[PDB]
């Protein structure tokens, strides 16, 4: 009665199939992946060179600029790509205000209109956003708006949770080290070029807006973080407590990027197209560079189907379609010349 | 000394003797868990991960979650424990079949033999054992059915002996045969202790205030079965584990296999890579913390010391890289080796129908040495032979007669001597015809088959007769003889009869005298009295003793029969000469006194009776010679030829004598003709020394070819084996044994069948199998690597403690070639894959620390790395492990030379293990470096200008690194069943459905707080789907082409077989084998007298008086 059954699974005679690596089978698979990849590996380079950007490195603007009039930026600070050729190099000057706060105006000429939407990012280099003491170091509860007391705070915001028995309100190394540099909302058009209004609405992630609510703290218990004292010198007042639900540029800072070089969104304009001409940008130089030792910048790219001028996806489809078409000919040589 | 009170159920339990409870399971229930920790800590991986989870519990150090690596340890802890409980159940009920077996037991309350199992047999009970029933424990007989209270036990489990021994009860207690008059037993049993000496025993039993001495003659043992006797009356002495047979054999030890001895030298080669990749990265954290102290002000680093932040980041890189060792390796190597042992024990070509016994794999860890066997240490009786002799042919007057004639052999023309065969009924035609010359010889021959022996017949309920023989050779002489006519029936104390069935009359034969068989005599003779009054002498014996006693001028067939005895033993048959002489009435009268003058004497009788026979057997004439053959089991000569083509060297280790293990070796084609032996059977150690020195010297001086290596064999015996197993000549014994084809060892004790195994285990590096049955070689099964048992109808104490239990010998071909060389390739990929899946992913943590300033941020989420071993990539180790046949079952048995792949270990070594680790680096430096050229600033997505964060990039590394590791498993597998499509391209569809459920549902419940919106920002993005297309294909172009280039331009030996599957010193020449299974103490001469079979059965059972 212990006789095992005669099922086709138990006797390991299951209905099976075998891979025959044979040069009438593998060789028409090397042309299956060298004639569907090259029309994609070309179809992406044609959509990563139709992206028109303009990179201005405004990093050392306080040192090497005259307050008097414009000059040219050195070539080692500007990268730019367009359909047509530029007629003048862009221009730039430093402007110190009456209070003693600087400002770095930038003037550039755009050689043709761009029908798509226009985005403004600021590129930061050598800023280790993905450090282990930096990504996890912010409190989750205070972003949602729960009035957390001191003892039930997170230990992840460990150096800056409290200064004088007080709740540092957006605790964490992320919110303490926020990029201050405001960007002027309008590309002001010079030499009778029409000015261009950019907005900062909807620049964050759409799921960050549901998570970033205003705070239910009482204002007598919360101090600013120690790198926000030039904006709130007295402390957090009851009237201008920051509404982080509508503070968009704080939301795109807490979405921590993955490399020491990254873009961050700060401005966009969807409904219209800017025309050809010379324009002007105004940036206040609040964030120093000796804090991290890198280069803050300013880019004006247009969003393509795979991103900016990023030839890496078009090229990685062609090193495959190269090696899957090179060894599609070393088959027919090593077969025929040496069977 | 141990004392036993007869007729007492209470007081005998006070001395604390053991019970019949045997335990074949490697532990019991009570010692489960603290023995289990040594089992978990002997693996070096599970030893390592307990320390790592303790290291995770110092605060603020873990880059992952704080409980992830104790969370994937308790799964590994539990699943390797639930395997152990079902390997406890399966070895509980299989042990229960011996515990539940029946035994008639005296109970004083009932005063009758009642039905109870074997368990409740206390030491001191009185039991009763019927015919053909195994004795439950070591006992002392009291009285029995046979006259003078004797019996016959078959010791085929106690040793390799084929014959039956006489165990006569003492004459004082011969009267107590009544179950009603049993109730007056009064006395003690003063015995010896458990001694584990089989053939020696002492003890003194007192009864009714009168002592009785005992002997090993009055003792029968545990594994022996009772044969040719109605019942016996036993008083149990030992039991359980304290028997004389089962005390030295322990429980099933932990046998570390030959793959796990390479894993623990592979993991040490991975702690090197783990320690180097801490002291490359964590040294770099010391450098960048001090060299960039100006530019890291936003982190608020302490900078207290160079040895505090070293050790605060020695553990972070310890924890992040501790998944380089795969924790799901030592469970998915248990649950493949358990699910392979369930697939072996369900094959119909490994299932014996006649007994209805499927094969069963008890120890399921030793499944992969079945592809690396290099020696086989068999057993002769029970394993090779079927323990059944039948009469094959006979030769008289130079004419041979056989029932079925082979087609190569026929009575041809003589070349000076007539050879060939005839049918048996033609022997009757020369017998019935009174004109022929040989008719007095045939009549003097066919009664010599029927009279001269010592078999005792017993009628059945049917008129068919059943012959009860002391030695099973002459039990085949009569039964084969009665087919020729002259059927032997009723035996009397003075005479025998014989019924000529063609005439129907029965001729009396007054047995006058009969001599017994001995070791050095090699013959036995029986002097008879015919019904005519002309008395007669008969004789049967060996060639080298019968040739020195002739009347040379009388017989002329002597050269004709010696040619036939070189013919018979060449085919593998046990031969026997048959010669007589005519004796007058006066020449008996002078000698029969002199025989009786050697009979009235007491103390020189053992050395004077054999002298007393030599005066009368001087002048003999020759009738002819017969040849009984031993039934080898089915498929034995076809298996051993296949097992020697695969390079395995068969070693036979019997318990039998030397003269018949050679004859078995001739019939199974281990031996052959034109193959000289190297026999070493010498007395003292110096006589083994010279004969060891002479054999090595005679063949190391000259090179002998491999054709001349097959022409040599070794035969040694156990008296000469203990002098070649002392540690000064063990090296010599290999050097003669490493050149000969087959090695036979004879009369080998139960200990020395392990001390040969424990000698070749510690002299070479080759694995070796042991196969057998019965408890004489239960010590051999615990000493070899794979110990196969053969489950017999009696005994099978070997099949208890064996790792694999099989039905018979002929399944060893399919087990070792098909199911052995599969189970070595099927685990040597599902381990080299499970070392590779945890390196194509968990290296992108290490190639990340060249970014992020040597800190240790985990590139992926904490739980999604702990779902990698357990959910998505645990199935392709299973399907590769159990459902992948690299060459099919028809082709491995067709070409037995393919087993030399598994012997040398061409599938699993460190020099091929490093080819899978380095292939796990290069597969991780493409899913990383291919995904920093894409997502160069986070600017990859086209969703209204938003960007990809740290967590919508880590998923693109994880999802690409799953669809490479699954895509590699689709290239290393060989055969695509319906169970491969479920695992390898189906676990991809598992992850691409389980992840959007994990990204929308589980973050809301405060677990896996990140990727709160990534499923929008990966799956909807056009870059995530064009990364999954080419980043696998870029990293499998190396695999898809070197697999192609290996099949054609540098093919191995099995690839052309895979392509075949889809489309298509004594010399043996002058040796005349003598093998008579009778030995001394078969009670040869006492047993002929005190019998009858015409006297009807007694009242109380089968009581028969001694009618002598
Ligand atoms: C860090 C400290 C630790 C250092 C440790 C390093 C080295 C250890 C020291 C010595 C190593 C010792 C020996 C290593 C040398 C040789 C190994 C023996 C050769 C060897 O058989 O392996 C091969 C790997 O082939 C590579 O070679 C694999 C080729 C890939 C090599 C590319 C090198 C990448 C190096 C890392 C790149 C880093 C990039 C930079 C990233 C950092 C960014 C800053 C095995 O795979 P295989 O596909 O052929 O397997 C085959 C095949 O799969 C199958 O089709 C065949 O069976 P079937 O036909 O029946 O199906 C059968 O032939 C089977 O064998
Ligand atoms: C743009 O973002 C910049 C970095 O986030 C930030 O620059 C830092 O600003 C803080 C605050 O203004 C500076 O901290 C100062 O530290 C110096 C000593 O090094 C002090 O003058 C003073 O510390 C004082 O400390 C006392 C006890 O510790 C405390 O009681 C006082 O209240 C007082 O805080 C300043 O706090 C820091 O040096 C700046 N540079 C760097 C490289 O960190 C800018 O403020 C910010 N700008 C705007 C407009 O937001
Ligand atoms: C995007 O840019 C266009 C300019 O090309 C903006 O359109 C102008 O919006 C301002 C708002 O103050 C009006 O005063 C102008 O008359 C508009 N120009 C035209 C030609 O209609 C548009 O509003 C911008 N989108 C935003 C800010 O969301
Ligand atoms: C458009 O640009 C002008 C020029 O600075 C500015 O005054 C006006 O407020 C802008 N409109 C909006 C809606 O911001
Ligand atoms: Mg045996």
């Amino acid at each position: 009665s212990k006789k095992p059954p005669n099922t086709a699974f138990r006797q390991q005679r299951l209905k099976a199939w075998q891979p025959i690596l044979s040069p009438q089978s593998v060789l028409p698979l090397l042309i299956f992946v060298a004639c569907i990849f090259t029309p994609i590996g070309i179809g992406l380079i044609v959509s990563a060179t139709k992206v028109q950007d303009l990179t201005i490195d405004y990093s050392h603007c306080d040192t090497k600029a005259s307050t008097t009039a414009f000059e040219d930026i050195p070539k080692k600070y500007i990268k730019y790509h367009f359909k047509s050729k530029v007629e003048n190099k862009p221009q730039w000057r430093l402007t110190e205000n009456e209070n003693g706060e600087q400002s770095c105006e930038l003037q550039f000429e755009i050689p043709n209109d761009i029908k798509k939407s226009i985005f403004i990012y600021y590129k930061i280099t050598n800023f280790y956003q993905n450090h282990r003491r930096y990504v996890q170091s912010f409190d989750t509860k205070q972003i949602l708006g729960e009035p957390i007391k001191k003892d039930d705070l997170d230990t992840s915001c460990s150096p800056i949770r409290s200064r004088e028995d007080k709740i540092i309100y957006p605790c964490g190394l992320i919110a303490n080290s926020m990029f201050n540099d405001t960007f002027s909302q309008v590309l002001s058009g010079i030499d009778d070029t029409e000015d261009y209004n950019l907005t900062n609405k909807h620049i964050s992630w759409s799921i960050d807006r549901h998570r970033f609510k205003t705070t239910k703290y009482n204002a007598s218990d919360i101090v600013p973080p120690p790198n926000w004292m030039k904006k709130y010198p007295d402390g957090y007042t009851d009237e201008n407590l920051p509404d982080i639900h509508t503070w968009e540029e704080f939301q795109v800072w807490m979405r921590t990027a993955a490399f020491p070089k990254f873009y961050k969104l700060t401005l966009k304009n969807e409904s219209a197209s800017l025309p050809k001409g010379k324009y002007q940008m105004n940036i206040e130089l609040n964030y120093p560079i000796s804090l991290f030792g890198g280069t803050k910048s300013f880019v004006l790219t247009t969003n393509g189907a795979i991103g900016g001028r990023n030839m890496s996806l078009g090229v990685l489809y062609l090193i495959v379609a190269g090696l899957c078409a090179l060894f599609g000919i070393i088959f027919l040589v090593k077969l025929i010349f040496q069977p | 000394p141990r004392v036993i009170h007869i007729n007492d159920s209470l007081a005998n339990s006070s001395f604390g003797y053991s019970d019949n409870h045997i335990s074949t399971t490697k532990y019991n229930f009570a010692t489960f868990l603290p023995k289990f920790l040594f089992q978990e800590f002997s693996k070096y991986a599970n030893l390592f991960f307990l320390c790592t989870s303790a290291i995770q519990q110092v605060p603020h150090v873990s880059p992952t979650n704080r409980y992830t690596t104790i969370g994937t340890l308790l799964v590994v802890l539990i699943v390797s424990a639930m395997k152990e409980c079902i390997e406890d159940i399966k070895r509980a009920n299989s042990d229960k079949e011996l515990n539940n077996s029946t035994a008639e037991i005296f109970s004083e309350a009932h005063d009758d033999f009642v039905e109870k199992r074997w368990i409740d047999i206390r030491v001191g009970d009185i039991i009763r054992v019927k015919s053909e029933e195994p004795i439950p424990a070591d006992t002392i007989i009291l009285s029995s059915s046979e006259p003078e209270g004797l019996c016959y036990i078959e010791t085929a489990n106690l040793d390799g002996e084929t014959n039956l021994k006489i165990k006569q009860s003492r004459v004082e207690t011969a009267k107590f045969i009544d179950v009603k008059t049993l109730k007056n037993m009064n006395g003690k049993v003063v015995s010896e202790q458990p001694n584990s000496s089989l053939y020696t025993y002492e003890g003194t039993m007192t009864l009714n205030d009168r002592q009785i001495p005992l002997s090993p003659d009055q003792m029968i043992l545990r594994g022996a079965t009772l044969r040719n006797t109605a019942w016996i009356f036993g008083l149990v002495i030992f039991t359980g584990h304290e028997t004389k047979l089962l005390r030295n054999a322990t429980a099933t030890p932990i046998k570390r296999t030959a793959v796990e001895k390479i894993i623990n030298r592979q993991i040490i080669a991975l702690f090197t890579v783990l320690i180097v990749l801490i002291l490359i990265s964590s040294i770099g954290n010391v450098i960048m913390s001090t060299a960039d102290a100006k530019h890291l002000s936003y982190l608020y680093l302490e900078g207290t010391n160079k040895a505090g932040l070293f050790f605060k980041d020695f553990l972070t890189f310890w924890i992040l890289f501790s998944n380089l060792v795969p924790i799901s390796l030592f469970v998915t190597v248990e649950l493949i080796k358990y699910y392979q042992a369930f697939m072996i024990g369900s094959d119909l070509d490994l299932y014996y129908e006649k007994t209805d016994t499927p094969t069963v794999v008890r120890t399921s860890s030793l499944v992969e040495e079945l592809g690396q066997i290099e020696y086989i240490f068999s057993d002769k009786t029970g394993t090779l032979t079927r323990n059944i002799m039948e009469f094959k042919s006979c030769s008289i007057a130079g004419h041979c007669y056989i029932d079925k004639i082979p087609e190569d052999k026929t009575a041809t023309v003589e070349d000076g001597i007539e050879v060939g065969y005839r049918k048996f009924d033609d022997l009757k035609k020369k017998l019935n015809d009174p004109s022929d010359e040989d008719s007095p010889i045939i009549n003097d021959f066919l009664t010599l088959l029927a009279t001269c022996h010592t078999v005792i017949p017993e009628f059945q309920s049917d008129g068919s007769i059943k012959y009860q023989a002391a030695s099973p050779d002459e039990g085949a002489l009569v039964q084969g003889g009665a087919d020729l006519g002259y059927k032997f029936i009723i035996r009397k104390p003075n005479s025998v009869t014989v019924l000529l069935e063609e005439t129907g009359e029965e001729k009396e034969y007054q047995l006058l005298n009969i001599c017994e068989f001995n070791s050095t005599r090699k013959r036995m003779s029986a002097i008879f009295r015919f019904p005519d009054g002309s008395i007669k002498l008969f004789c049967k014996g060996a060639d080298t003793v019968i040739l020195e006693r002739l009347d040379d001028e009388a017989n002329q067939y002597v050269e004709a029969t010696m040619r036939h005895l070189e013919d018979y033993a060449s085919e593998g048959l046990r031969t026997l000469c048959l010669a007589m002489r005519d004796i007058s009435e006066g020449e008996y009268e002078e000698w029969n006194s002199i025989y009786n003058e050697a009979a009235t004497t007491l103390d020189n009788r053992a050395e004077k009776l054999d002298e007393a026979a030599n005066l009368i057997e001087k002048n003999l004439i020759l009738i002819g010679a017969t040849a009984i053959e031993d039934k080898l089991q089915d498929g034995v000569p076809e298996t051993i030829h296949t097992l020697q083509e695969a390079g395995i060297k068969i070693w036979v280790l019997t318990g039998d004598r030397q003269e018949t293990a050679i004859n078995i070796g001739m019939s199974c084609r281990l031996l052959s003709e034109d193959m000289n032996l190297l026999i070493i059977n010498e007395e003292t150690r110096d006589d083994t020394e010279r004969n060891l020195l002479e054999k090595i010297n005679a063949l190391n001086e000259h090179q002998l070819s491999t054709h001349d290596m097959n022409t040599l064999a070794l035969v040694i015996d156990g008296k000469s084996l203990g002098f070649a197993l002392e540690p000064e000549l063990e090296d010599y014994l290999l050097t003669v044994a490493k050149l000969c084809k087959a090695v036979i060892c004879c009369r080998v004790s139960p200990l020395q069948k392990a001390l040969v195994v424990k000698m070749v285990k510690r002299k070479s590096s080759s694995l070796l199998l042991a196969i057998g049955d019965g408890a004489n070689d239960v010590s051999m099964i615990q000493a070899a690597h794979v110990g196969v048992g053969i489950s017999g109808m009696e005994g099978m104490q070997a099949a208890r403690s064996a790792d694999i239990a099989v039905g018979q010998f002929k399944f060893l071909k399919k087990l070792l070639l098909v199911h052995g060389s599969w189970s070595y390739q099927r685990i040597s990929v599902a381990i080299l894959y499970s070392f590779y899946k945890n390196t194509a992913l968990y290296m992108t943590q290490f190639w990340y620390v060249f970014a992020n300033a040597f800190s240790g941020q985990s590139i992926m989420e904490s739980w999604t790395m702990s779902f990698y071993n357990l959910f998505f990539t645990v199935w392709p180790p299973f399907v590769i492990g159990v459902f992948d046949q690299f060459v099919s079952s028809r082709l491995l048995e067709r070409y037995p030379q393919l087993y030399k792949l598994g012997q040398k270990g061409q599938f699993f070594s460190v020099y091929i293990f490093w080819g899978w680790i380095i292939n796990g680096f290069f597969h991780s430096a493409i899913v990383f470096i291919g995904t920093i050229l894409i997502y160069r600033y986070g600017f990859a997505l086209n969703m209204h200008g938003e960007l990809a964060d740290h967590w919508s990039w880590g998923v693109t590394v994880y999802t690409t690194s799953v669809i490479i590791v699954l895509g590699k498993a689709a290239l290393v597998t060989n055969q695509w069943t319906k169970f491969t499509l479920i695992a390898i391209p189906g676990s991809l569809l598992f992850w691409l459905i389980f992840f959007p459920i994990y990204a929308s549902i589980f973050p809301h419940a405060n677990i896996s707080r990140e990727y709160y919106g990534v499923v929008k920002h990966t799956y909807g993005s056009g870059v995530f789907w064009l990364t999954l297309i080419v980043l696998p294909i870029f990293a499998l172009v190396r695999d898809f082409l070197w697999k192609y280039y290996k099949r054609m331009y540098e093919p191995e030996t099995y690839h052309v077989i895979q392509e075949m599957q889809k489309y298509n010193v004594q010399r043996m020449k002058k040796q005349r084998g003598f093998a008579f299974s009778q030995a001394e103490e078969g009670g040869q001469e006492k047993i002929v007298r005190m019998y009858d079979t015409t006297q009807k059965r007694g009242k109380y059972g089968e009581l028969q008086d001694a009618s002598a």
